[PDB]
């Protein structure tokens, strides 16, 4: 057979895309683990792990095999609801709210002018799965890291919805591919600067990361709501929070680098005169490159998550409350003002062309 | 906008399960009272191409189309049959003669919108072309009302967006046209 | 006064020193702010100096031509 | 007067034509009484919900019934699978049945 | 089945069990103005619906205030 | 097989028989989600997401915060089963049987040529048309600023 | 004195997103130029000896209502939702193949089985009083009996 | 009112972070040294001959 074949490939292929897609997320969750102790290791003159695998290649594969193997530790042997709830939750939001991020022009599994509000919507029920792990426990150590937990999440949330806010008003546009677009002749990191950094301190807290540490504070709350999870729950949990790193990386590249636009347009046009336009070839070679172009600034994003914890002390939370509030939120608010009445003043208020 | 409707096609078979979706046809072609017209068969994007030039010709039959809509008073469909088969007429007018005139050079144009998301500021170099074509064989014009001349969008030198990725079609013919007519 | 928080009514300039200093969180957050609203004031400085604005869009569905039906046309006839 | 009905475009909607001849007749100057629009007022809860309508439907279901008359023969053909919208349904010369590609446009 | 007032069973023995079926409440009332004005193709009755999700939650807001202080006032000694 | 009954008459089932605040809050969730989805699917994506962004993102985290504040302390399977039949054999909302039983259909035009979303059509008459409503509204938001602090601050 | 072994995990990294973007291009890429080749899977598959070379059609993005009516039309004109056709005259097929879907529009599942959201003063009355639907059955028996006139 | 800095330079430091991107720049520039790892067991720490092990 060869003719009853071809159909069930046309019948499954967009089965293949989706795996193809999963695989392709993963990756760079499962070996962002690694590059974040490689990273920080060379920062503290160390090495990192480099034993298990060729240069520890397989470093994410034996970290999360071990904990796939362990016992899970149930209150009662039947609580699989309970330690399973809370990462399940933050996992399948990360996971969904992945649908939006294009890698090429309309590239994206969900396209939908309200992209934007989409992915604000999902991260927020992300918030929700994290705050629920703790709540179902009696530990002292996990149940701390709740009203803490809560507010910290709930606080720089407001500064983060805002920001994104302000970039979809210059554009006038809720969808991820106007934005990304929209950045053709400049790059939003040159106006809107101070957003950037308002965006990934925003992006740090909103994952927990340090220096806005305080939730999972070793030295503070052992491992905050993780003090109780372990094999399973402990994984997903700790993928959910790597899915958010690789994602909110990935959201500081679309929103002020430009997303997938090239470097160069030149360079981006000498490489692909090399290849002929009426060839599949031609097209792998533009959806390389066009991820490769987002790569490799959501990637110098995935290192500032690491080298801004291997250089600033972890951020008192009295004091972390008061920040969002106090400083960001006035600024954030005083932008928004700020930008329509420069866009009016030159009559160049946006429209979705 | 991508808005559920009950007029056309949803975003996914999810919808059609909650609606309960019928798909339904009729049969029953139009009485033979009202005189038969042969139905535009060009697709999304030739007549994107083509849309300034539909203008130009049928300038007349369009504004006496809608102008019958705006008087028959609600009774639209019914008492403009007459003049929208006009319409009907003069625009595979149209398309009939650029595929007899400007056949690649129509094509071309339009394949570059096919792969270009079908938008406009994409494809100015295979535009030129045709719109050059166009007025040597058939004195169609594109023009954009409201504007002054020299401030129209298409004509314009250095544009602010451009397209990230370029049509080898439009590039290797444009630059055959910078020899054949740039004399 | 080496050192004594400045009256607003008395001291205008002084007063913003003050807030200038020891609240930056505040100063700066009102001087951003209104320096949206300040450049909205500047719009019509911008109509005679710079350029006019620009032409409404055709967002009203078909120019429908301010007219009485033509009563020649014809061709494309059946 | 306030927009009542305005559609997903900012334009007027289906039945937005109906309800501005309600409002014409309400406050004409002409009229003694409100009589002559009671037939309008019909005609804009019809245009919103189809009740007389759907209604003329249901005996027409009814009385297909009561007579015999076999459903396919006197209703129209449809289709209930977006996927199934094949080139031989549609009428096309030489098309297939193969399912259509409604994954992603 | 409802006329016997079956929802008094099913609303919980807490003041915030209250609290979440008013909200249960009210958000039937929002869903039942975005489903008539999908149909109708009425952005008014979206104007509508938008405003009930907004005013709903500033009565949350407030409900949950109330009974913030309620809780604390009885936990009012604090002589330690 | 409308698989949006089964996920209510979970829902159903569980409300009958929550006892503590933990599962009250449940409820909340388990009955937004079903709402968002059936919204996400047939009248309106818009909404769907309205709804998660400020109930579940800005009303629902509330809840659970308080619940930490407030406390944490302390029927029959016939009886249950029966009442959720009795509750499941009755679910006509509305006794217009041919409104119920009979399809329609929208004829679409090319008429409109500035397509736009709704949140745009929305925008412009909130901003343009009912900014009164607007402006009320922001009033509100207001006095809740202030009364949630009279209330709830100590001295 | 750059580390190669520390940027071993980010070119790992690197082609994750390579990886995905290049499938994700050429698939989408692939399967909608070959559905717009013709109407049926004898045509889609083969390519003849006299056809030229192939012009791909890449996906499309931020559409509008205009774009569900345009796709539906070219459905009706090749039997794909991206066809492409520039004759100036359409087949005869064109006339009668006219999709109009039609749905019904009752009310929310949630809104009328949920044990909490369907009780309401006015819900009760919808659904157990009968002075709201004998007053409309009144102008749908009417219908009928205004046919003598 | 005896503060040598303006109020703008005292704003521009803590807005823009002055001592955190210095924080992060001196520990980038240990990304680009010889780490201190020695890879036991192929090869071992400094011992002496003073050294106290197994009897
Ligand atoms: C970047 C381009 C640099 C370059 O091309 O040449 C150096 C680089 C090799 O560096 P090197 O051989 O150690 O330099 C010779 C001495 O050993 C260098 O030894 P050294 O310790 O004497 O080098 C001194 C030099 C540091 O050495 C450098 O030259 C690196 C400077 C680059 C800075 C930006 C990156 O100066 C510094 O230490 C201060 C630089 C740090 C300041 C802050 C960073 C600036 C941003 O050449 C390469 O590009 C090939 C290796 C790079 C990795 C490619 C493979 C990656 C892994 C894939 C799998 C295999
Ligand atoms: C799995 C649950 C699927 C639920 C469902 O929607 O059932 C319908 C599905 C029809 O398959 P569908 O993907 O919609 O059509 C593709 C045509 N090109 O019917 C199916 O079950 C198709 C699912 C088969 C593919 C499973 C994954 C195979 C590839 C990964 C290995
Ligand atoms: C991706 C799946 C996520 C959900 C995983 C859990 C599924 C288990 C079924 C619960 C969800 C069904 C929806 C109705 C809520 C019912 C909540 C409830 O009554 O308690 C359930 C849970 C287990 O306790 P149980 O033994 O069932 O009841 C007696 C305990 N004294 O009591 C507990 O509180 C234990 C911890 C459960 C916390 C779940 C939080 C609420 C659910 C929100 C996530 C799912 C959203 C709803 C989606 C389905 C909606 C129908
Ligand atoms: C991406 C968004 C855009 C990002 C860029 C935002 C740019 C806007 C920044 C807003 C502020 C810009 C203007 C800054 C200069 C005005 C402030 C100033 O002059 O200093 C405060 C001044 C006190 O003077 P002072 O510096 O304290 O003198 C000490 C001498 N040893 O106080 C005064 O006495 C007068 C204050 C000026 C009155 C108008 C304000
Ligand atoms: C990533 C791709 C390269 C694999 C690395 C590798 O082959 O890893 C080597 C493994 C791991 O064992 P190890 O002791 O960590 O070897 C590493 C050597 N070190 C200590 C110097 C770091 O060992 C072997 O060769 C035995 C098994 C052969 C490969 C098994 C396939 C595993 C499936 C997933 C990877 C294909
Ligand atoms: C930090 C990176 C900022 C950057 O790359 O910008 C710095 C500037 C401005 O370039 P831009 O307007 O951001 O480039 C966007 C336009 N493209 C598509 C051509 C790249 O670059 C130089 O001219 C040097
Ligand atoms: C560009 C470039 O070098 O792309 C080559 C890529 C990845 O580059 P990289 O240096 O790991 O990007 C990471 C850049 N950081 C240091 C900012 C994180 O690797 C290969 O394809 C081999
Ligand atoms: C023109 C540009 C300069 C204007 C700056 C003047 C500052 C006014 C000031 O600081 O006013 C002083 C007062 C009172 O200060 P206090 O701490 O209560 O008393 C002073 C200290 N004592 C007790 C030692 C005397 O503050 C306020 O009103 C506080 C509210 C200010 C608004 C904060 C948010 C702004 C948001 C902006 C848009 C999102
Ligand atoms: C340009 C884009 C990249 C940098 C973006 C951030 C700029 C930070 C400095 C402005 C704030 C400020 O306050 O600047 C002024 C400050 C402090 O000056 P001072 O202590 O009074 O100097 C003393 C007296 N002098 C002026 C005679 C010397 O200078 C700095 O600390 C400079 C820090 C430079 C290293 C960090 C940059 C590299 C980070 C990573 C880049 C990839
Ligand atoms: C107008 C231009 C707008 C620019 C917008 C940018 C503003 C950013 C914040 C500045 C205010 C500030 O750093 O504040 C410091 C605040 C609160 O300090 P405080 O309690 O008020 O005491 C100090 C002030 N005093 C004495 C005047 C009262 O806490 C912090 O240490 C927050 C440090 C966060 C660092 C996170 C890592 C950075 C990652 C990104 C780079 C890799």
């Amino acid at each position: 057979m060869l003719n009853n074949l071809f159909d069930f490939i046309e019948y499954i292929e967009y089965w293949l895309i989706i795996v193809a897609f999963v695989a392709s997320v993963l990756i760079v969750v499962a070996y962002l683990t690694v590059a974040e102790r490689k990273t920080m290791g060379y920062m503290q003159r160390r090495l990192g792990p480099n034993a298990v695998g060729y240069y520890g290649v397989l470093m994410a594969v034996a970290d999360a095999l071990k904990l796939l193997s362990k016992e899970i530790v149930l209150p009662h042997n039947g609580d699989i609801i309970y330690v399973m709830s809370g990462p399940l939750i933050s996992l399948f939001s990360v996971l969904l709210s992945w649908a939006v991020i294009p890698f090429g022009p309309g590239l994206s599994l969900l396209d939908s002018e309200y992209s934007i509000i989409y992915l604000l919507a999902s991260g927020s029920i992300g918030v929700f799965g994290t705050v629920i792990v703790g709540w179902m426990s009696n530990s002292k150590y996990t149940v701390l890291a709740t009203v803490r937990t809560t507010a910290q999440l709930i606080s720089y949330e407001l500064v983060l919805t805002t920001v994104v806010f302000i970039i979809a008003l210059i554009v006038s546009s809720l969808n991820i591919n106007v934005i990304i677009e929209s950045q053709y002749n400049i790059w939003y990191i040159i106006p809107f600067f101070p957003l950037c950094l308002i965006f990934f301190i925003s992006a740090l807290a909103e994952t927990a990361r340090p220096p806005f540490d305080n939730v999972e504070a070793e030295s503070e709350l052992v491992s905050g709501h993780m003090t109780e999870l372990s094999a399973s729950p402990f994984v997903i949990f700790f993928l959910s929070e790597y899915c958010s790193m690789v994602l909110m990386s990935t959201l500081t590249a679309i929103f002020f680098f430009g997303g997938y636009l090239p470097f160069s347009n030149t360079i981006h046009h000498l490489i692909l005169n090399l290849f002929d336009q009426h060839s599949i070839y031609y097209f792998i070679i533009e959806g390389i490159l066009l991820s490769g172009y987002l790569a490799i600034k959501a990637n110098f994003f995935m290192f500032s998550f690491v080298w801004i914890r291997a250089a600033a002390p972890r951020l008192r939370y009295d004091l972390l409350i008061l920040f969002c509030w106090y400083v960001l939120l006035p600024i954030v608010f005083a932008i928004v003002v700020f930008a329509p009445g420069i866009l009016y003043c030159f009559d160049a208020l946006p429209v979705i062309i | 906008s991508s808005t559920h409707t009950n007029d056309s096609l949803n975003s996914s078979n999810y919808v059609d399960k909650l609606k309960d979706t019928h798909f339904v046809f009729e049969n029953d072609k139009l009485p033979s009272e009202i005189p038969d017209v042969e139905e535009v068969g060009a697709t999304t994007a030739p007549l994107l191409s083509a849309a300034y030039f539909i203008g130009a010709k049928c300038q007349d039959y369009n504004d006496d189309f809608m102008l019958c809509q705006k008087e028959a008073k609600g009774n639209g469909p019914i008492d403009c049959l007459k003049e929208g088969r006009r319409v009907t007429r003069c625009a595979s007018g149209v398309l009939k003669d650029l595929n007899t005139h400007c056949s690649d050079e129509f094509r071309l144009h339009w394949q570059c919108l096919s792969f270009s998301n079908l938008e406009y500021k994409n494809c100015r170099k295979a535009e030129s072309l045709l719109n050059k074509c166009v007025f040597e064989k058939m004195n169609l014009v594109k023009k954009i009302p409201g504007i002054p001349e020299d401030r129209q969008i298409h004509l314009k030198q250095n544009p602010v967006l451009k397209p990230v990725a370029l049509h080898q079609d439009s590039e290797v013919a444009f630059k055959k046209a910078q020899n054949e007519n740039s004399i | 006064a080496i050192g004594d928080y400045p009256v607003y009514y008395k001291q205008p300039i002084r007063w913003l020193s003050y807030h200038a200093h020891t609240r930056p969180h505040v100063f700066y957050a009102i001087a951003v702010a209104a320096l949206g609203p300040v450049f909205m004031m500047a719009t019509p400085l911008r109509r005679k100096f710079l350029y006019d604005d620009h032409e409404p869009l055709p967002a009203n569905g078909y120019p429908l031509p301010n007219r009485s039906r033509d009563k020649t046309l014809t061709g494309y006839d059946d | 007067a306030p927009l009542q009905q305005v559609g997903r475009h900012g334009g007027p909607n289906k039945c937005f034509g109906e309800f501005q001849r309600v409002v014409e007749c309400m406050t004409n100057a002409k009229h003694d009484s409100y009589e002559p629009c009671n037939n309008l007022k019909n005609d804009y809860l019809e245009c919103r919900k189809h009740k007389v309508e759907r209604y003329k439907a249901f005996l027409m279901q009814k009385h297909a019934e009561e007579l015999g008359k076999d459903p396919e023969e006197i209703g129209a053909p449809f289709v209930r699978k977006r996927r199934f919208l094949t080139s031989k349904t549609l009428g096309l010369v030489d098309g297939d049945d193969y399912e259509i590609g409604v994954e992603k446009i | 089945m409802d006329l016997i007032l079956l929802m008094l069973v099913a609303v919980g023995l807490n003041i915030i069990d209250i609290y979440i079926m008013i909200e249960i409440l009210i958000m039937g009332c929002t869903v039942n103005t975005i489903y008539s004005a999908s149909l109708d193709n009425d952005m008014i009755g979206l104007i509508y619906s938008l405003i009930q999700i907004i005013i709903a939650g500033v009565e949350s807001a407030i409900g949950l205030s109330i009974l913030v202080n309620y809780n604390r006032i009885r936990n009012s000694e604090e002589i330690e | 097989m409308n698989l949006e009954i089964l996920d209510l008459s979970i829902l159903g089932f569980y409300s009958l028989i929550s006892s503590n605040s933990f599962e009250s809050i449940a409820i909340l969730v388990a009955t937004i989600m079903p709402v968002i989805t059936e919204l996400w699917y047939n009248y309106s994506q818009l909404f769907a997401l309205l709804y998660t962004l400020i109930y579940v993102g800005a009303v629902v985290i509330l809840f659970v915060f308080i619940l930490s504040v407030i406390n944490e302390k302390e029927s029959g399977l016939f009886i249950l089963i029966l009442v959720l039949l009795l509750d499941d054999l009755d679910d006509n909302e509305s006794n217009d049987n041919d409104y119920n039983n009979v399809y329609i259909t929208d004829y679409a035009d090319w008429f409109n040529n500035y397509n736009e979303s709704d949140l745009s059509v929305i925008g412009n008459l909130l901003f343009t048309e009912y900014a009164l409503l607007l402006l009320i509204i922001s009033f509100i938001l207001l006095m809740s600023i202030i009364g949630l602090i009279l209330i709830v601050k100590k001295d | 004195m750059i580390p190669f072994e520390a940027l071993i995990p980010y070119a790992i990294m690197f082609a994750g997103f390579c990886l995905g973007g290049g499938v994700m291009n050429s698939a989408i890429t692939a399967d909608i130029t070959k559905r717009a080749r013709g109407p049926n899977q004898e045509i889609k598959r083969n390519v003849g000896e006299d056809e030229g070379p192939r012009n791909y059609t890449k996906p499309r993005y931020n559409t509008d209502q205009w774009d569900k009516y345009f796709a539906v039309r070219d459905l009706r004109l090749t039997g794909s939702l991206r066809g492409q056709s520039d004759n100036a005259v359409a087949e005869e097929s064109f006339k009668t193949n006219s999709i109009q879907p039609y749905s019904n529009t009752r009310r929310p599942w949630v809104l009328r089985r949920h044990i909490i959201m369907k009780n309401s003063p006015t819900k009760w009355a919808r659904k157990y009083s009968s002075r709201r639907d004998e007053r409309e059955q009144e102008i749908k028996d009417d219908y009928i009996r205004g046919m003598g006139e | 009112e005896e503060s040598s800095e303006s109020a703008l330079s005292k704003a521009t430091k803590w807005y823009l972070l002055s001592e955190i991107f210095r924080g992060l720049y001196i520990t980038l520039e240990m990304y680009f040294r010889a780490p201190y790892t020695i890879y036991y067991p192929f090869e071992k720490g400094p011992v002496s001959p003073r050294f106290r092990g197994e009897h």
